[PDB]
């Protein structure tokens, strides 16, 4: 009921309600990634909620997105300042991303008050360093699509994909 | 950022204790908060340890990460929680009931820490 | 001038903005509901900015909205905790629900200093719950699709519909 | 690391990942326009997030916004109170309007405090102007081509221009 | 509750470096305030060690107690003064004068560690 | 005060372990805000580390003063900034790059320190 | 939450008086705020009463919706304005001109609210 | 504004009920306050009741004037004091000893309070 | 203070309804607050009455202390708790599930509130 | 942790230590009345010390004491001023009733701070109000040992009566 | 009904209290001032409760008393630094000093704030300067009843003495 | 003169009131350990109210009550929550133990503020854990007096100590 805690509520509803908008423009592997964060972050609301009365996420979930990060920074060759939103899809995951830095500085306002929700906010934070990389493979993978197209001998087919945001 | 593994006598790692410290060090440079020359490690084993008043035989691991002071609490959470998962992935066992792996996460202070390169 | 003022006209406008996105994705009969929204929230506006000289909405307005919600009530029938977005149309819903949650948190803070729009923090309470049962409804006809489909005796119009997000 | 100076750096990287998402539904020409917005807003980031100590966009940047928007100003012929999205393209850009008004009251509050940003203020005041003219834009060329599909004599060609939203 | 007991090597204890920890677990565990396997405590003897600028032969013992924050100055002050009591009745001597014993109680952050149970 | 210096195992230095605490203590002893027989000085080798996640050949050298606390910004950054000019001097290298040298100092709690003279 | 409907002689309902509460209970319940065992409706014909000091024949209707403290503006103003479209909608006509209808909501205190089930 | 007034049932008036609301809503226009027709009143008699533990034969009158919140305790307190002038010049007695006239005023909110005319 | 007592019709008491008013006159009255002749109770049975939306047939009962203002939040809530006690010993049962008992203490204002005795 | 619940805890355990001193000089019927109030008091330290999250005393133990306090006011026939601690036993039992008075003025600052503990305040009010009639009891009681020895003619056993207290 | 006036009524009540237990163990003389000390705190307790509308003790009390200290100073020949509850006696009444002690800092807080109560916490201060000097007295009669039986030739009954707390 | 330096010292003074009351109770082994409590505490007061400019206790004491508490932890066998009072003797001990809490949270603010006394209320929480712990012991040899009676086969001389609280 306190003026913190509806804030960080507020905007962990507004941050799984972006997820489930994001997760129908991504393959079936990624889909299965982004409805378990849901899951995730709906153990959090609940804990912060209660002002800590109900236990929350364990130390299990974050040693989940960490392996999940060591597995795609390998994939990731790390580049220059590149604008956000190369195509359509890996646009609708970098808005994600800069709403969990939102809601990752309204619960780290309960923590600095209330004491509560400090591996929640450790959450957060190990969330929107993995839909930045999740943004970075979609496009990827869509400009490995370009080279194959290339060496496939297409007219059409090529420049829909550049149409789309593939890199060339 | 200075990483200090202290490991009991009779605590049996999966690895060598040298290639523990290479995955402690991409665990940390995985966080994007240190350079990369800048992560510090040592391991260190120790002869004489008591655990408890008890007479069972036990081990344990214990991990001290000094960083610059100036990060969130967010920042030294997972830092701590993204050691933890390391360690604890390396421990075969030791003792006669579980090793307890712990890490603490401590802030150096930034405006009296010297630093030189000879 | 003032600054709560100014930011809840703020989120007033990205509220409508939200709306305007998505009554593109119903159909002909939630559109022209989510259309006469649109004309509701630009008269509490201009209620907010003057600070009361204008006046604002009417309580016919907020009896228009709970015999909607009356009526949709009895179609949504309750279930456990289900994630935000199970279709693609239903996911842009589900973001409006949570801006209009955080504009009433903003107007609520005009009444608590100001005293002015109580009526206009009872619309937005009462629009939150008509966009969350807006929600529920088109996740059901979209459902109501596949037993359908399962008679008909289709192979690929029943899993066009299961990669759209049709509950099974 | 300051607190007002990590909101306004997160409602910044708020709002060039929303002006990424919506560059993919313009034309070829408005998506230069938006592509050299998006490293403006890259480099106000720089010069907030270091207090002043890296110099930021100069007073050329906002000089080309004002004779966009004097370009712009003629094509869009003034009308009463229109609500926002009139078709899908053109309600994507409303919403990056109603981020780059709450991006704005952030700056401002790094001016008011410490003293800087003055001139990035009036970058993201003309920037929204802009945004503003450029939705207006879009709702007009799809309504200029619904007078030659009349003129041309076409029945199916006519009626998928009124389902995204042209106005008769 | 980390203790780390630093002697030097030239210091004569009345014991073994092992019934040194014993004596300091049962009364650290009689404050009340820790479980029971929660204690663990190590001893660190030292090859290479000065104290002081002049020429004479000297010896040292020290303590660094670690418990996690949240206990006030009473219940710290106490830890201090129980531990300094035990390691100065093991002290035979050593060096050409006396023996200097001393015991530093820090307080680990709560929110940042973590543990765990192999 | 105590001053423990952790050295790894290959940097090679131009004294002797125990010379290099000699210098060290006089470089303490000359700010005048300690006594003469309470500066307590240790050296450590480490057989076991590791810098950064690259493969080349490195060296490092660390010593972390801890001092009792109640004294202000400017005396603990001229601690630091005195000793990290000794250890540098100290140092003919080691590994295949630069040897890095970083002096932290930390501010023991003056309440709950304990102390007594065998 | 306790709701008093308090209604003259005069007043003609498009209803029975028992399923005006029946519809004054659904629309109390779809607000989400209450239990569904916990909404108490009541009744209450008046047979003495006078409106204004004009000789004119008038009638009213009036609810005072009770619930317990702890919800903001936002909510007990719906709660006001989902009830008195409930009534409005029920009546008839009594007297001579219009029927006046009106809905407090007022707040009990949670703290000295004591509740049985026998 | 709605005026309650509860007398008993062996409370003897010196009117009936109905002309004792007539000069009830004279004395509430009277202070200039409320509006002609928005002053609603009722009259309950009351068939069980006790007042005190004696078994001695008593009887009271007790009005609750609820009003809007936005007036100051001069105004609140002038309204209870000339309603309870009214009522003691009505009463012509009841019971064995003397009746007790008292009257409330309470303070409706302004924001919640819904008002319609059918 | 007084005390309205609401119950439903076809709840069934132990007693009658007008040594349900003696009984809890003597447990206000040994609290020792108030005095002798100023408790006053009053009991009223509704015919109307509607508790929830389901089929099911329910009874209640309510009652509503009114105290003048003044007193600490352990007064309030001993005699919510001790007039609780009384009427949930009068139910003998009514409806087909339990009766649901309850007590709201709610305080007048004292500077506005009017008394005499004729 | 906090202040306020620091002091409340050790007022409460301040007052069942004296409980337990003054329930050796009362009889058998008192010493279990006394033995049940300090298991009552264990109960309110444990709700008290963990801020609500253990439950604390029903309200069934509040309808215990007022039932016990409705028995012993008609055996207390009530008089002027009388000074505290006629005979010793009853001198005893006055100290415990002026702790339950401090106790209840530590519990009444957490209430007033926190919002927890208003059933254990009602208690500790309904508790000292007990201590009260039983001082009363057992002058009483004492008393009417005084006139049974003065109808027995006895010379030594009636001023040890007086020298202990006893009423004439 | 202020703060600081129920905690000085609260110590008040509880140094009467104290004074009631401790009046058992003293002689006939003593009692008769112990319990007109009691009828004076009664006094004081109805003046500070009523903030000062209430008469409360006179100027004649307090010469009563400094008509007793000056009595008792002879007798007591005063010594080093000796440990408070030489016999059992007087150790009870070294428990009312402390109280009183007590009492005069919470009648010296509403003297602070309210300008009420100067004669009556010179009345404390006057009381727990005679509580130390009745303390004295108890045991010297006692340590004087151990020189008398040293001359009776008594091996039972001066070891009693001793066990009692008698100095030698 | 300062206000947190009298209510420490009349804390101090009260609670070396109680261990003199609580000392004749006892039997002689314990007389001694309490006679040199009184004089620490003594010692404390004399630190405080000087403000830290005359020497308090040593850590020679500390270390004397702590080898007390090792002694007295091997007999007392730990229990479940067992009520403060079993006996007479040991429940007067019980109320000196919650003094000596009162005492250590006055002498706690005289650190947090004048930043002296910590080595002195390490001696009041050193304290208080053996005034539990000699509470306990004389539970106990009251009780082992009952099994000695049970074997002597005594009729009276057994039930004499039920009546003084021995545990069965």
């Amino acid at each position: 009921k306190d003026s913190p805690i509806i804030e960080a509520n507020g905007t962990l509803d507004e941050l799984t309600s972006f997820i489930g908008e994001a997760k129908h423009y991504v393959d079936e592997e990624m889909k299965g990634i982004l409805e378990e964060i849901q899951n995730d972050i709906y153990k959090i609301m609940g804990e912060i909620g209660s002002k800590g009365k109900i236990e929350g996420i364990s130390e299990e979930r974050i040693a989940w997105l960490l392996k999940l990060i060591l597995r795609y920074m390998e994939m990731v060759n790390l580049k220059s300042f590149v604008l956000p939103g190369g195509t359509l899809e890996s646009a609708k995951l970098d808005v994600c991303r800069t709403i969990a830095r939102r809601a990752l500085r309204k619960v780290l306002t309960v923590t600095r008050e209330f004491g509560i929700g400090a591996e929640a906010a450790a959450y957060l934070l190990a969330l929107s360093d993995l839909l930045f990389l999740l943004a970075r493979v979609i496009e990827i993978e869509q400009g490995k699509k370009l080279l194959e197209a290339a060496r496939a001998g297409q007219d059409d087919e090529v420049r829909i994909l550049m149409a789309n945001g593939a890199d060339v | 950022p200075h990483l200090v593994i202290e490991a009991t006598a009779n605590l049996r790692l999966e690895t060598s204790p040298g290639e523990l410290l290479e995955q402690a060090n991409k665990a940390l440079f995985a966080s994007g908060q240190f350079g990369e020359a800048d992560i510090k490690s040592r391991f260190v084993t120790l002869e004489a340890y008591r655990q408890g008043t008890a007479a069972v035989e036990r081990a344990y691991l214990h991990a001290c990460l000094s960083i610059l002071d100036g990060r969130d609490i967010a920042t030294r959470t997972l830092l701590g929680a993204s050691l933890c998962a390391v360690l604890a992935e390396a421990v075969a066992g030791g003792g006669e009931e579980g090793v307890q792996v712990s890490v603490e996460v401590r802030e150096m202070e930034r405006l009296s820490y010297a630093k030189r390169v000879v």
